[PDB]
């Protein structure tokens, strides 16, 4: 019945840096008798449950080490990572358990970023089986690519292709945070018997050039 | 400036970071040794090892080849030796009978030119040996040089928890005598699981002997130039700079000097001109204590919850617990528990909390009605007999005793009230027998018709179903206003010390002031005294019942006066409640104004405009 | 402390009926308020319901107030979720989590049983050939393309699991004929090109294909 709010959704910060993470909840969440703002923040791990981390808002739970630390009052509190290292990337949870029902958090995503890189460009046209069933899909492998901010234009004879293309973009990259875009296109036999020119263009912010790879029908 | 090292392990880039560890007090007064032929004078005492040691050496040859740790060095304790032998590293920790004056020796051959290694003289046996360690082959030098000193070698020595710790770092020199200047910080080395008690330690050096150094072994030696220098570790604050790559490359010890200690509370290497408030004569805290109430005395949870009878609902049994190191060891099914809610306040980690006074209500109900005890129920029980208010922070507690609570013929001295003018406040016992008034009938205490007599028993009977049996109730309120020396879950304390500066924490009230013996004398029910500030000023605590003072390690208004870092290092202060000595150092320039004593500041008989103001008139400015 | 063990993973035909256990094993539970969350693929946490076991007091929430039902069995000490006709948009996975009192943050989490609720079809694996220009003093990549199978998920294994460094998967993405897709992709020189054999292993469990197809270099 009280809802919350997070902010910002997807923050990056360089190792070592500070991380501050916003919860707003819609009412104060202070018991009168005992003077405890009611509020807890949770880590979540890809592929395993979430852990507690901190309760009553500014106490730490046992083994937490110190860069956790928990601040706020009122409706608005607050969860500031002094100095992030490897290990905690990962989505946190700011929960209200005043009175029930318990409302969750939206969930911020924290990650490390890493300088400027320029992505190397792959093409593959569709194989000799893909053809008889009648879907042809072509496709264009971005890769080690940082960061996200990019975009991929088919390009057939001289004319956009739109409505048709799909997107895959992987995780980051552990030992290198460096990411891998996938951009395929289906198309039928007859949009295939089309013309004579497919080719992948690639616009992104490191390159200053877009790059174009463009393999002939033969 | 020197000796700065890694206090941590967690990787951090240009933040700032204040930091509570054992550092070089800076410009300390570090003890310097020698091995210099010319005299002889092969130092090598058995020196302390207080908190920890800074151990510098200044080479060209190798002479500093390692050092013993321990309390006795005498095959009754264990003691740790390092050494450095021509071939390997070698780290044992055993029980050495070692010699009382140990040392390594070098030969040298005039017929073939060569200095190799012969003697081996540390110890006369070693038995039990828990931990060993030899490193990969190398080969030496050890060849005399002529030269000055071409070597730093810095280590930090620790001893924590079983584990001892090495930092250390090389650095290239030319120099001939004392310790140099420079900053450098230390990199972790290793850290050694032996798990022993070293009080004391000694230097092992190297010998040179030749054709040139004619006697017996005891007179037939000679030196060889080089020189060590021992420093300790004291507590103190610093604040570290750790730049973009993650290096420290500068630090500020905040307690050399008020400027030092603006410096720290501003967490910033750069002070503007202006006025700081540092604080009086300050002493960084050197040690911490806690004392919470001694481990016996517990709660009487027995005369609550093991009672030959419990009261009727309708008067139930209040009592309230304090003064106690409570366990909550009751929440286990010891005896036959049905039911344990404990609206919020976890249980489990319940016993790490210091709370005040937590109330206990006893009573007896019937088997359907246990439900009603919880915060917004509507009945005959949450209505005119025992009311929860909305928030409640307890614990209701029910249990079945079918034994003790039904005599064959039928135990009717349980009664409850049935008919009530209005509903219950929180917690109120409203104990009356008069006659409920139904009707418009004035009766007058004659339970006629249309007036009824409020309380009425209770049948219990053994061959009876569940729902219409005797379960007997205790509800746990806990509540928190002030003054929590009450009860206080079951911790460990340590020792009371007096006249130092140390981090206290009474009965869950921490801060760090010095303790004096008190003569306030504190009323029963009272164990914390404050000031008109509001600050804790006094404490009884416990184990000793003795009223103890807390004193700020400073008290009284400073202030620096400072021309801006750029322009000059020079600062003034200004102590507002001393006349001119509760001041940090005298110098001389001790003037007196109504804004307090000003130190480090020339005073002119001119009358300017006004640069700094210091108040009541006065003024300050940087001039020639 | 005591840990809470959950059932196990069951994948079920729309229209049946599914019962999900909640075991909970250590010393000290007399006090658990049983709470159950539900996390949808990829998204946060929604909570459902609380149970104390014993007395039975159970608190729903509005959006799935009478859509499932929350029961305790205190002899055994266990919490059971049940449906009475699953839909086809419950596939999600399912924590049961515990509480110490009302008002009180969860701590102690079950491992969680996931629940899939679909019809098996499977995997038409295709092999995309490596450009025949390619940088030979550089790299060039290959890999072979999974389409058309239904549900999640499919496991691409590279020649038995010896090639691991630089294979890159990417997570499926649903089209319009619901069968969703997926490509792997290896990054080699162009010097072990010629010598070393690729083998992808596509095993998609619940249509029980196992399916090995080399990856082939075309040329004229
Ligand atoms: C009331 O009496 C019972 C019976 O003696 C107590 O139960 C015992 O509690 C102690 C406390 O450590 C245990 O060591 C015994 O083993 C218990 N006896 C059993 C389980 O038969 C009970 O603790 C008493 N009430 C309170 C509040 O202490």
């Amino acid at each position: 019945d009280i809802q919350l709010t997070q902010s910002p959704d997807s923050l990056a910060v360089s190792l070592g840096e500070r991380a501050t993470i916003n919860c707003k909840s819609s009412q104060s969440v202070l018991y009168s008798s005992i003077n405890k703002n009611y509020l807890a923040w949770y880590q979540q791990k890809p592929g395993q449950p979430p852990k507690l981390l901190i309760y009553w808002a500014s106490t730490r739970e046992s083994g937490v080490p110190d860069r956790f630390s928990g601040s706020g009052s009122g409706t608005d509190f607050t969860l500031t990572i002094s100095s992030l290292q490897a290990e905690d990337v990962a989505v946190y949870y700011c929960q209200q358990y005043y009175s029930t029902p318990y409302t969750f958090g939206q969930g911020t995503k924290v990650e490390i970023k890493r300088t400027v890189a320029a992505p190397s460009v792959f093409i593959f046209p569709p194989s000799d089986e893909q053809l008889k069933s009648g879907t042809a899909s072509v496709v264009c492998l971005l890769n080690n690519f940082y960061p996200r901010e990019a975009k991929v234009q088919w390009k057939v004879d001289n004319a956009l292709q739109s409505g048709n293309s799909q997107e895959s973009v992987t995780e980051q990259d552990s030992k290198d945070s460096t990411y891998s875009l996938s951009s395929t296109l289906t198309l039928s036999k007859a949009d295939y018997e089309k013309h004579k020119v497919y080719a992948c263009e690639v616009t992104h912010q490191g390159l200053s050039s877009p790059v174009t790879k463009s393999f002939n029908r033969g | 400036t020197r000796g700065v090292y890694y206090p941590d392990k967690v990787f951090r880039s240009s933040v700032l970071h204040s930091t509570q560890d054992l550092f070089l007090p800076f410009f300390s007064n570090v003890t310097w040794f020698h091995a210099i032929h010319v005299t002889k004078r092969f130092d090598n005492p058995v020196l302390p090892f207080n908190d920890g040691v800074y151990f510098a050496s200044t080479e060209k040859s190798n002479i500093i080849r390692g050092w013993i740790f321990g309390t006795t060095l005498d095959s009754k304790t264990q003691s740790l030796l390092i050494v450095n032998n021509a071939t390997n590293v070698v780290i044992k920790v055993c029980e050495f009978q070692f010699c009382n004056d140990p040392f390594l020796g070098v030969y040298y051959h005039k017929n073939n030119k060569s200095w190799m290694e012969s003697e081996f003289r540390v110890y006369s046996s070693a038995n039990n040996c828990t931990f060993e360690y030899v490193s990969q082959p190398f080969l030496m030098d050890l060849e005399g040089k002529q030269g000055n000193f071409k070597n730093l070698r810095e280590f930090v020595f620790k001893n924590i928890d079983g584990y001892f710790k090495i930092y250390s770092k090389h650095t290239p020199i030319n120099l001939v005598r004392d310790l140099p200047q420079g900053f450098s910080a230390l990199e972790p080395l290793v850290d050694l699981p032996i798990g022993i008690n070293i009080t004391r330690f000694q230097t092992l050096l190297a010998l040179h002997r030749s054709y040139l150094t004619p006697g017996d072994s005891s007179s037939g030696w000679t030196a060889g130039a080089a020189a060590y220098y021992v420093g300790y570790l004291q507590p103190r604050t610093f604040l570290l700079k750790y730049n973009e790559n993650g290096t420290i490359t500068d630090a500020v010890d905040c307690a050399l000097d008020p400027l030092s200690e603006t410096k720290c509370t501003l967490k910033s290497f750069t002070v503007e001109k202006g006025i700081y408030q540092t604080s009086n004569f300050r002493v960084q805290p050197t040690e911490s204590i806690v004392r919470f109430p001694n481990i016996t005395n517990l709660c009487p949870f027995g005369e609550v919850f093991n009672a030959t009878r419990f009261a009727s609902v309708y008067a139930w049994n209040r009592k309230r617990i304090s003064n106690c190191v409570a366990d909550y060891s009751v929440l286990y099914n010891s005896a036959s528990f049905s039911t344990f809610k404990c609206y919020g306040v976890s249980p489990t980690k319940l016993n790490d909390l210091c709370f005040t006074n937590v109330y206990a209500d006893s009573f007896v109900i019937r088997g359907d009605e246990v439900r009603q005890i919880a915060p917004g129920q509507t009945g005959k029980i949450a209505d005119y007999n025992y009311k929860l208010p909305d928030d409640f922070t307890g614990c209701v507690i029910a249990w079945n005793s079918n034994n003790l609570d039904s005599k064959v013929g039928g135990n009717y001295n349980y009664l409850y009230r049935l008919f009530r003018k209005s509903n219950l406040k929180p917690f109120e016992r409203d104990i009356s027998t008069e006659i409920y008034q139904a009707g418009s009938t004035p009766c007058n205490g004659v339970e006629g018709f249309n007036c009824y007599f409020p309380l009425q028993s209770y049948g219990f009977q053994p061959t009876n179903g569940v729902g219409y049996q005797p379960y007997r109730v205790v509800v746990l309120s806990f509540e928190l206003l002030h003054a929590p020396a009450t009860v206080c879950g079951p911790k460990k304390s340590t020792n009371l010390v007096k006249n130092k500066c140390v981090n206290f924490n009474f009965n869950g009230l921490t801060g760090t002031g010095v303790l004096t013996e008190s003569n306030k004398k504190f009323l029963p029910f009272q164990q914390f005294g404050r000031d008109i500030a509001d600050t804790t000023d006094a404490v009884r605590d416990p184990q000793t019942l003795e009223i103890l003072d807390i004193t700020p390690c400073s008290f009284g208004g400073v202030s620096v006066i400072t021309p801006g870092t750029n322009t000059s290092n020079q600062v003034a202060v200004l102590y507002q409640d001393v006349n001119c000595w509760r001041v940090y150092s005298t110098g001389s320039n001790v003037f007196q104004t109504r804004a307090g004593c000003l130190i480090g500041a020339e005073h002119v008989n001119n009358s300017y405009e006004c640069d700094i103001p210091i108040g009541a008139g006065i003024c300050a400015s940087y001039q020639t | 402390q005591m840990q809470l063990v959950q059932s196990g993973t069951e994948v079920k035909k729309p229209g049946e009926s599914l019962k999900i256990s909640c075991k909970g094993s250590g010393y000290g539970f007399i006090t658990y308020w049983i709470g159950w969350v539900r996390q949808m693929p990829g998204k946060g946490l929604e909570w459902m319901g609380i149970i104390y076991p014993g007395d039975s007091e159970t608190r729903y929430s509005p959006s799935f107030q009478g859509q499932v039902t929350i029961s305790a069995d205190k002899s055994i000490n266990t919490a059971y979720l049940q449906w009475s006709s699953l839909k086809a948009s419950d596939t999600a996975i399912y924590y049961c989590a515990g509480g110490s009192g009302i008002s009180t943050p969860m701590d102690v989490w079950g491992q969680g049983t996931t629940v899939t609720v679909a019809s098996t079809k499977g995997p038409s694996v295709f092999p995309l050939a490596p450009s025949s220009k390619s940088t030979s003093g550089g790299t060039a990549a290959l890999g072979c393309l999974v389409k058309d199978y239904f549900p999640e998920p499919v496991t691409v294994s590279w020649n038995s699991g010896a090639l691991t460094s630089g294979v890159h998967t990417f997570p499926a993405v649903l089209q319009s004929s619901g069968l969703y897709s997926l490509s792997s992709v290896v990054t080699v020189p162009s010097s072990s090109l010629g010598t070393q054999t690729y083998i992808c292993n596509v095993n998609h469990k619940p249509s029980n294909t196992k399916v090995d197809k080399k990856v082939e270099p075309k040329s004229c």
